[PDB]
């Protein structure tokens, strides 16, 4: 069919496969194994689990996933743990790509992973400069991305868009200044959701 | 169909003019007002109204794709022209 | 290990919010209305946050909506109003929680239009 | 598949090495290098003469905005605002009332040309091919103002291109 | 291409390049800068029967993910091991 | 005791007697797609965009007017219940003008979004259109009727809400027109409704006329202070300008209506 | 109410590490005043490190205050190691910001704000 | 125009010395190019 | 004797067989130390005995690597490293062991 | 130790130097941080695609392809087989006006400025076919969930031929000004040695792993569009050194052009977006005859498509290494969360790594190896 993307059950079945073999082998900290209609297979962990689960993956001889493709964060508010951390891993030995996550709070610290994966050290100061979550025992956790004594964390889906403050040149006292931001136009907010429903095999039970 | 206000300014095809205590016509000072000059409710107004021999007529603007969507226009009521709700020309069964 | 802290959860000081938009903002807690204009339901099936409305005034340039409001746009989404007041609480908002209003259960009855002595029949189809 | 680009080994006899002696003492692979920026010296240049030349462009160039007319000049926006929905910048801005003949017209139509990322998705929505990018690229200003284009500026830029942007628009229209 | 033979000649030997046969400069070996018009043709979906959306709705084949295990036999990997790359036969060695 | 089983895509649940296939989906929270129907008016049964697929039952039934029988499984999602809704939906569109640019009910229109979710993605319609002769019936209802879908909710709300017999249909066929027939206002307190009602842009409101998009209002949830019933409002809103009113729903005060003073 | 500690077990944990920033910035204040040429005193600077602590003064879960120390030694770095440049540092002080009105009527004549 | 030379100096403009009542001897300009010759002078098209 | 691995920093091992019946041999001793029904000690013996059995098997090198699917022997041989370091380490984690809490109800839940 | 603060867009780099050494370097970017990811939140899937073309904005098209193909698996539909052709012939000509850049800039900051004019000419050259099909030098926007935005115009692929049938003379130029140069191979070889398990454990990708003589490239081991249908060599160091990884780029390029010989030879007729008006717009003539296409393109280009909920990491095998987007749907039109993966970002991460045990001046050539562009870094 030219404009369906086709199926590949072979990986599917595959990666299901692998998903129950990692969920046997550390049930310690294994929640909720997924893998979707497109074939990504998703590790949902427990937060204790992240440095045994990553060091298994890294190093056990049928997984091997040795480059951390990226690692991230989703904030979502409804959550009593807001914060989703995503690592995205790869296995070149197996040419598969597999995705662990776990949640934390705005208080609960998350082990850092930099021992496992040296590439983990930039992404995580970036998770606490933009999402506040704090991990432990870090070579150097500090803001990467934003202003120097920026307030906030920029990508927490209560930020505002154009942030609290705004930067302008003053000639009085000769340097840059900061100031509560006023806009010349306004963002115009647009409510775009139909009323009617897209997806029914996503319908959630009432 | 430009017409200038008391004070001199250029009245818009919109009837926009700053009126007479407004401070924000200091900003033409020693520049100028940009107004189009071309009232588009002027010339729609110059075209002839088109005769047809159906109650209903269709129109898509002229060029075809380069037009607008093609709309049927239904000319039954006699006191009044059928007109186009895109490009405004009008039209009557005779 | 673990500790206990009997503290109610309040973040208010690490969010960097600027003191203004904490105390003297209202945030309203809804499930949105449905759009009078449309029969679908599907934009009300979650609650919503948003903070009261202030001071829109014009551009001496162009004309263009001006504000001052950070919050102006800010609206969030939850799955229960419990997640929403606890969202919140932490944040330090004082706000207002409407109930949902769910249409109540209607009897239809197409035989109706044509009773034989009630009312209820139709001069028109 | 791959292939190695740097995996070679010397040959070590006396010839090859007294070779690359030479290259090192007679600098026989920088001498060849001059040999290069020579022939270009040679060359003609690439330079063409503007603004008395320019730089060759297509019909779909994505260039100074402008709002069309019919041909009897009646404007083709209907406000229905389309362009403004799409702008990913938010550049634009529309208000619109019935007109004293009761057509469906705008009574404000700003493009802020600084906000503006120049991406055509206005032209693409517009379902009469009123808003275009034009041909125009030579539009630099003294002052921030003038780049927030009003309608009238528009309406300008399209009685003052018009006849460009039809032929542009000839050319480029069976692929879109 | 307006070099004397002398020129042509010099900067060939310079560069070591017979420069004239791939000129980086073009001249008339270009398109045309008017073309005539295209006729483009239409995809799959263009068919006047036999072509309800919901037997090619691909948005509405997608299906929420597969719970292989929720907190509520031989080893395997996560596929089978990649193959050793081959050398290159059109030039394994730069 | 009194309430019988039926399912829904296999998914039981208990309803009422006479509740119909519609009204049983609505349990499990599936909206079955509708033009004529509304809940505060009387059945039509008329618009057929509600078909839908009853198992083991070879032919599709009317949801909104059909009462559910017991045991009966409904197929909200199935292939036949797919091509009905393709189907009609085709034939809705077959007229339909090409307006939705100059339309003030593009973006918040239901014509438009069902066809979005339920119908097909092109038209195989190679004729001319019908076209209709605009009616006026007053200053604050604008009427284009070559939009109208025939639905007749409004001839129903005006004669069971208004209780004024002055909307009907003349003619038959194709050439079925919504109207007075002669010249005639239609001013009623609650005539503005029909506006919200009409689920294209047939009748639309004359003082709103062009003046905005759905998407770009903001929506500000107030009360109506031009009499003492207290009716729910929407008061909608762009770049600080209060743009129209909207009646917001409260079963116990105003339902979903508003009066024309109000609105 | 069994929570993971970020650093301190309780409150007087927490607090010795709120004294030990405080001394660090205190220290601290004399070299910023000098190095990035400031025009503020050194009193004015310290002034300033006392009511950032001030306002923070009613944190009575230890979390909080592991956080907001560990936000404090963050600028603290920024400053000793001038990451930060001038106008970062006078930031803290709104020198340009006109003095908003407070009392009732005050804000009652400019605007329509609480 | 001079289709010898390479494309992109194939075809040129010398501008006029005097424009709207503007002395244009020294200072000419871009977009003192009327739209009908800018199709043509920018190869947006064959023919003039 | 192949001349290099083309790996940077990855050395030629001179006795890849000794070197690997070494490393297996050493990974099912530190397997033993963890518990008999944990599912890692179970499928690490599975594939390390696997393994070790293709090496007895097959002394020419480059046969073997075509056995083993690892890449260069050499590559095999630093798998086999990382495989004992993380046994090791399983020891102290003890992963085996029933899940240690349970998610909040809606934790995983999408979309919201 | 003295301590330099300071020493693509703008970097800020504070340095410890014993000497001529280097002990330690500390990026300090965000300099060019502008909160996109964020923004995209706040858009339709269409009008978030033009902030793709300004991460890398090199490699403008290759970018949106990783974004199309990324909405195009959430989407569950397939673009047509034509808009696959374009879509690797467009992005092989991104491969050769990065490579240029990479390597002729990378030369340019070491003294060698003349290649940098040869070949930037090649660069404008290669800027009017992105102008030609999109209208635009630079950000096309041209490639976008479900295919492209337009049909090739009549006689570019004559016009795209000509210039690659001349190109390989100038790569042979730039390689007898530097390949053999024993002053570039004095700034290049073995400056920035990384091993082969280093590059992989800091999350390198691209010419910085394979410069190592890792063999993994995406278009050959996770192949998307048309590439298992072209026939091409990966190119592999053998020292991890900036010299090899310079040869890499330099035969990726000749690669290039074989990749784009065979995509002119095999493009294919047909449609160039999928032929599903809920998903692509229609044609403009059908959205002025038709009652559903106008209904679709009102929709299209007000709402936008929903896209099913869901979330994927797609990762296609860009000019400076794997560039892929965590793209999570919550089934409406807009992105729930963008998360941008640009390869630039862990190799700048190991920066001070790589610049252990070297002088200053290597500071320059180590950065240039990278190939760093901080539209991608910062984001
Ligand atoms: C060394 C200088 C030698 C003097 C002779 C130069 C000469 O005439 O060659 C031009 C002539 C044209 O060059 P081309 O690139 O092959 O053709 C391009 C077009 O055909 C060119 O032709 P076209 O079809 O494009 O026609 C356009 C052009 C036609 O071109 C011309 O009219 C030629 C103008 C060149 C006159 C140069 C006079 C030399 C005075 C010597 C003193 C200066 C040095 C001190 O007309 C013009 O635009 C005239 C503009 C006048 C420009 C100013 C020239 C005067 C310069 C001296 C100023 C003194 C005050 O070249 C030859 O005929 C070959 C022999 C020239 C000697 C080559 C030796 C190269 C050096 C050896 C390697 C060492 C590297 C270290
Ligand atoms: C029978 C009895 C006879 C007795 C007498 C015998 C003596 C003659 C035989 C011996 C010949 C001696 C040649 C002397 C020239 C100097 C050679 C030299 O020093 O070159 C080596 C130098 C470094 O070479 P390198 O590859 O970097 O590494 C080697 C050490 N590791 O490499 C370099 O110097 C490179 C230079 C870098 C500068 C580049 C820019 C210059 C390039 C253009 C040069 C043009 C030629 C100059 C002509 C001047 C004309 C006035
Ligand atoms: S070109 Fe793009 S950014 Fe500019 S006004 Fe049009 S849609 Fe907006
Ligand atoms: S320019 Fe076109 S798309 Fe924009 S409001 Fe006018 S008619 Fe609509
Ligand atoms: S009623 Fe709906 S479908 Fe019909 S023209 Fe208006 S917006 Fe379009
Ligand atoms: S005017 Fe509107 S409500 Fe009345 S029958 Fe027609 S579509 Fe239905
Ligand atoms: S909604 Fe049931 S027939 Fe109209
Ligand atoms: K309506
Ligand atoms: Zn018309």
């Amino acid at each position: 069919r030219p404009t369906v993307r086709p199926r590949n059950d072979v990986a599917h079945k595959q990666l299901s496969a692998f998903g129950e073999y990692v969920a046997e082998i550390l049930p310690k900290y294994v929640q909720q194994v997924q893998v979707s209609c497109f074939n990504e297979l998703e590790i949902c962990i427990h937060p204790d689990g992240v440095i045994p689960v990553l060091t298994f993956l890294r190093d056990h001889s049928n997984a091997q996933f040795k480059s951390l493709a990226d690692l991230t964060a989703v904030d979502i508010p409804t959550r009593q743990n807001r914060f989703e951390i995503v690592y995205n891993l790869l296995s070149l030995r197996f040419n598969s790509r597999i995705r662990v996550k776990t949640y934390t709070d705005e208080l609960t610290p998350i082990e850092s992973s930099v021992p496992v994966y040296k590439a983990a050290n930039w992404y995580e100061r970036e998770i606490w400069d933009m999402f506040g979550v704090f991990f432990a025992n870090h070579p150097d956790l500090r803001r990467i991305l934003t202003d120097y004594g920026f307030e906030g964390h920029p990508f927490r889906k209560d930020f505002p868009l154009s942030g609290y403050v705004e930067l302008r040149y003053d000639d009085e006292v000769k340097r840059v200044v900061a100031e509560p931001v006023e806009l010349a136009q306004e963002f115009r907010k647009f409510d775009l959701n139909s009323p009617w429903e897209a997806f029914p095999a996503y319908r959630q039970p009432p | 169909g430009v017409r200038t206000s008391p004070t001199g300014e250029k009245v818009t095809h919109t009837g926009q003019v700053y009126d007479d205590g407004d401070y924000r016509k200091v900003r033409f000072v020693g520049r100028q007002k940009e107004v189009n000059e071309n009232f588009a409710i002027d010339l729609i107004a110059e075209q002839p109204v088109s005769q047809v021999g159906s109650r209903v007529i269709s129109c898509d603007g002229g060029g075809g794709a380069l037009g607008h969507p093609r709309v049927y226009i239904n000319l039954d009521k006699e006191t009044k022209t059928g007109t186009c709700g895109y490009c405004g020309l009008q039209f009557r069964q005779q | 290990q673990l500790i206990t802290v009997d503290e109610k959860l309040d973040i208010t000081t690490i969010t960097g919010v600027p003191e203004e938009h904490i105390k003297t903002r209202k945030a309203r807690i809804f499930v949105p209305a449905r759009n009078n204009m449309q029969s679908g339901v599907n934009n009300t099936k979650k609650w919503k946050m948003e903070f009261d409305t202030r001071e829109r005034w014009e551009n001496p340039l162009m004309g263009w909506a001006s504000t001052a409001d950070p919050l102006s746009n800010l609206v969030l989404t939850f799955s229960t109003k419990e997640d929403a007041v606890a969202f919140a609480e932490k944040n330090g908002w004082s706000y207002d929680v409407e109930e949902r209003k769910v249409p109540k259960p209607k009897s239809k009855s197409y035989g109706a239009n044509f009773s034989w002595n009630k009312r209820t029949r139709v001069s028109t189809k | 598949t791959y292939k190695y680009v740097n995996l070679r080994e010397p040959s070590m006899d006396m010839k090859s090495v007294t070779d690359r002696a030479a290259q090192t003492l007679l600098w026989t692979e920088l001498i060849r290098g001059l040999g290069m920026t020579l022939s270009y010296l040679f060359r003609e240049p690439a330079t063409i003469n503007y603004p008395f030349e320019k730089g060759p462009l297509s019909p779909r160039f994505r260039g100074e905005h402008a709002l069309r007319r019919y041909p009897s000049g009646e404007e083709r926006c209907i406000a229905c605002k389309l362009c403004e929905a799409v702008c990913p910048a938010q550049a634009i801005t529309i208000e619109a009332e019935p007109r004293a003949d009761g057509s469906r017209r705008t009574t404000r139509y700003d493009i802020d040309m600084t906000k503006c990322i120049y991406c055509g998705f206005c032209q693409e929505a517009c379902p009469v091919d009123a808003i275009v990018e034009g041909p125009n690229f030579e539009f630099s200003t003294e002052t921030h103002e003038e780049l927030l284009y009003n309608k009238e500026k528009l309406l300008n830029n399209g009685d003052k291109w018009e006849a460009e942007i039809a032929a542009n628009i000839q050319a480029d229209y069976l692929y879109r | 291409a307006s070099a004397t033979r002398f020129i042509q000649w010099l900067r060939n030997w310079a560069s070591g390049r017979d420069l004239q046969a791939k000129l980086q400069l073009r001249y008339q070996e270009i398109s045309k800068r008017t073309q005539p018009p295209p006729k483009l043709p239409v995809g799959p979906s263009h068919k006047l029967s036999n072509n309800y959306y919901c037997t090619r709705d691909g948005r509405r084949e997608a299906m929420p993910p597969s719970i292989v295990m929720s907190s509520q036999k031989k080893a395997v990997s996560p596929a089978p091991p990649i193959k050793r790359w081959e050398l290159s036969q059109d030039e394994p060695y730069l | 005791s009194n309430l019988i089983e039926v399912f829904v895509d296999g998914q039981s649940v208990m309803v009422e007697p006479g509740t119909t296939v519609l009204q049983a989906c609505e349990k499990v929270g599936m909206q079955i797609p509708r033009f004529c129907y509304h809940e505060r008016l009387s059945v039509a049964g008329n618009c057929r965009m509600c078909l839908v697929e009853i198992e083991k039952a070879p032919k599709v039934v009317a949801a909104c007017a059909m009462p559910v029988m017991k045991g009966w499984n409904i197929l909200t999602n199935s292939e036949k219940t797919k091509k009905a809704r393709e189907g009609v939906m085709e034939f809705l569109l077959a007229n339909h003008p090409l307006d939705c640019p100059i339309c003030d009910q593009g973006g918040e229109c239901d014509l438009q979004d069902q066809s979005m979710m339920f119908g097909s993605d092109r038209s195989r319609f190679l004729e001319g259109k019908r076209a209709v002769e605009d009616k006026n019936i007053g200053p604050l209802v604008k009427t284009i009727m070559t939009r109208c879908i025939q639905c007749t909710r409004c001839i129903r709300f005006a004669s069971e809400i208004a209780g004024v017999d002055d909307l009907g249909t003349t003619g038959r066929g194709n050439d079925m027109q919504v109207g007075t027939y002669i010249e005639k206002m239609f001013m009623s307190e609650l005539s503005g409704n029909i506006i919200d009602i009409c689920p294209v842009g047939a009748l639309t409101s004359k003082p709103y006329a062009f003046t905005a998009r759905p998407w770009e209002t903001r929506k500000t949830e107030s009360i109506d202070v031009m009499d003492a019933v207290g009716s729910n409002i929407v008061v909608s809103t762009r770049t600080g300008e209060v743009m129209r009113i909207l009646p917001r729903m409260h079963e116990d005060i105003n339902e979903e209506w508003i009066s024309d003073k109000t609105r | 109410t069994s929570v993971k500690p970020i650093f301190s077990r309780d409150m007087n944990e927490a607090k010795r590490r709120v004294r030990e920033l405080y001394r660090a910035w205190y220290r601290e204040v004399p070299n910023t005043v000098h190095l990035f040429q400031l025009d503020i005193s050194v009193k004015q600077g310290r002034d300033k490190v006392r009511e950032m602590f001030k306002k923070n003064a009613h944190i009575t879960d230890p979390r909080v205050v592991d956080l907001l120390v560990i936000k404090g030694k963050m600028e603290l770095e920024e400053t000793i190691k001038v990451w930060k440049q001038r106008t970062h540092v006078m930031r803290f002080f709104h020198e340009t910001e006109a003095p908003r009105p407070k009392d009732f009527l005050s804000k009652f004549y400019v605007g329509h704000d609480p | 125009e001079d289709n010898k030379q390479f494309f992109g100096r194939h075809r040129w403009v010398i501008y006029t010395t005097e424009m709207n009542g503007k002395n244009t001897f020294w200072d000419v300009d871009g977009s003192m190019v009327p739209p009908e010759w800018h199709r043509w002078l920018h190869c947006m098209t064959d023919d003039p | 004797l192949k001349k290099t691995t083309g790996l940077v920093g990855l050395a030629v091992c001179e006795t890849p067989h000794e070197r690997l019946k070494i490393l297996y041999t050493k990974i099912l001793d530190v397997l033993g130390h963890i518990p008999k029904n944990a599912a890692y000690r179970k499928y690490t013996e599975q594939i390390t005995n696997e393994k070790l059995s293709m090496v007895k098997a097959e002394p020419d090198v480059k046969k073997l690597e075509e056995r083993l699917q690892g890449g260069q022997i050499e590559e095999v041989i630093l798998q086999a490293e990382n495989e004992l370091s993380l046994a090791r380490k399983m020891i102290q984690w003890k992963p085996w062991e029933p899940l240690v809490e349970e998610p909040p109800a809606s934790q995983w839940k999408w979309p919201i | 130790n003295l301590t330099l603060n300071f020493g693509h867009g703008v970097l800020r780099l504070v340095m410890e130097l014993s000497g001529e050494m280097v002990r330690k370097c500390d990026p300090h970017i965000g300099l060019l941080h502008r909160g996109t990811e964020k923004l995209i939140e706040y858009k339709t899937y269409l009008q978030a695609l033009p902030y793709f073309d300004r991460l890398d904005y090199v490699s403008m098209m290759c970018n949106e392809q990783a974004y199309s193909l990324a909405v195009e698996k959430l989407l569950n539909i397939r673009p047509p087989p034509r808009a696959q052709w374009i879509r690797v012939l467009f992005g092989e000509i991104t491969r050769l006006l990065n490579h240029i850049m990479a390597v002729t800039t990378h030369a340019l900051d070491i003294g060698a400025m003349t290649p940098f004019f040869w070949m930037f000419e090649e660069r404008e050259k290669m800027f009017e076919f992105y102008e030609r099909v999109s209208g635009a030098r630079m950000h096309a926007a041209y490639v976008r969930p479900g295919g492209v935005h337009q049909d090739l115009p009549l006689g570019l692929m004559d016009d795209i031929y000509e210039f690659s049938k001349n190109f390989s003379l100038r790569i042979d130029e730039l390689e007898e000004m530097l390949t053999n140069n024993r002053i570039w191979r004095n700034r290049t070889v073995d400056i920035g040695i990384v091993t082969a398990e280093d590059a992989l454990n800091y999350g390198f990708s691209g010419v910085m792993l394979r410069g190592s003589g890792i063999q993994w490239d995406l278009r050959k081991t996770q192949p998307y569009d048309v590439y298992d249908q072209v026939e091409f060599d990966v190119p592999i160091g053998s020292r991890g050194d900036c010299y090899d990884r310079y040869l890499c780029r330099v035969e990726e390029m000749r690669q290039s052009i074989r990749i784009i010989s065979q995509c002119l030879n095999k493009m294919p007729p047909g449609e160039i977006k999928v032929d599903d008006a809920k998903v692509s717009p229609p044609k403009r003539a059908e959205m002025k005859t038709s009652m559903e296409s106008l209904i679709h393109h009102f929709k299209l280009y007000t709402e936008g498509y929903q896209v099913p909920p869901g979330a994927t990491y797609t990762a296609i095998e860009a000019p400076k290494g794997e560039f892929g987007v965590y793209l999570v749907s919550d089934g409406s039109s807009r992105p729930y969360r963008c998360k941008i993966k640009a390869p630039g970002f862990a190799h700048l991460a190991g920066l001070d790594k790589m610049s252990k045990g070297h002088m200053l001046a290597d500071v320059v050539a180590i950065i240039g190896t990278q190939d760093i562009v901080f539209g991608e870094v910062d984001r």
